[PDB]
């Protein structure tokens, strides 16, 4: 329950993993966006072989909540240093929200502009 | 230290 500039966040500081039905160790981020922008988010973590996230580059209409999906690839275990960064920033009210507007919009957005927010795993 | 996982968009 984390509220920040641009994003509310669940949860907050901790990310639990559990097992699905089909055995499989998931957890969810939920990200609300709280301004009156479209605001593009990116998902980053420290173990980029690790982890499936579902997505991880997208973006969040206004007042709007995503699901965030993580899970590690099979036959890997979460970690106690595992950590992940989300990474967010305003955009215009025209621009699209397709991969290629996305990926320009990165480029473009000044560093100062972009809100991060960081997330670790719970394992023992 | 902070990396893109493969990206996957909407």
């Amino acid at each position: 329950v984390f509220k920040g500039p641009l994003l509310h966040i669940s949860p907050a500081e901790e990310l639990y993993f559990g097992s699905t039905e089909s055995g499989e160790k998931k957890t969810l981020i939920v990200l609300t966006n709280v301004t009156k922008n479209i605001v593009a988010f990116k998902v980053r973590t420290t173990a980029p072989e690790k982890y499936r996230v579902k997505p991880s580059n997208s973006s969040c209409d206004p007042g709007a909540s995503v699901d965030i999906v993580v899970s590690p690839h099979g036959g890997l275990t979460v970690s106690a240093q595992d950590r992940f960064l989300i990474m967010a920033a305003e955009m215009e009210q025209s621009s699209g929200t397709g991969p290629a507007e996305l990926t320009q919009f990165w480029k473009e957005v000044p560093r100062n502009k972009v809100m991060e927010h960081r997330l670790r795993c719970h394992t023992v | 230290q902070f990396y893109s996982p493969p990206e996957s968009f909407a």
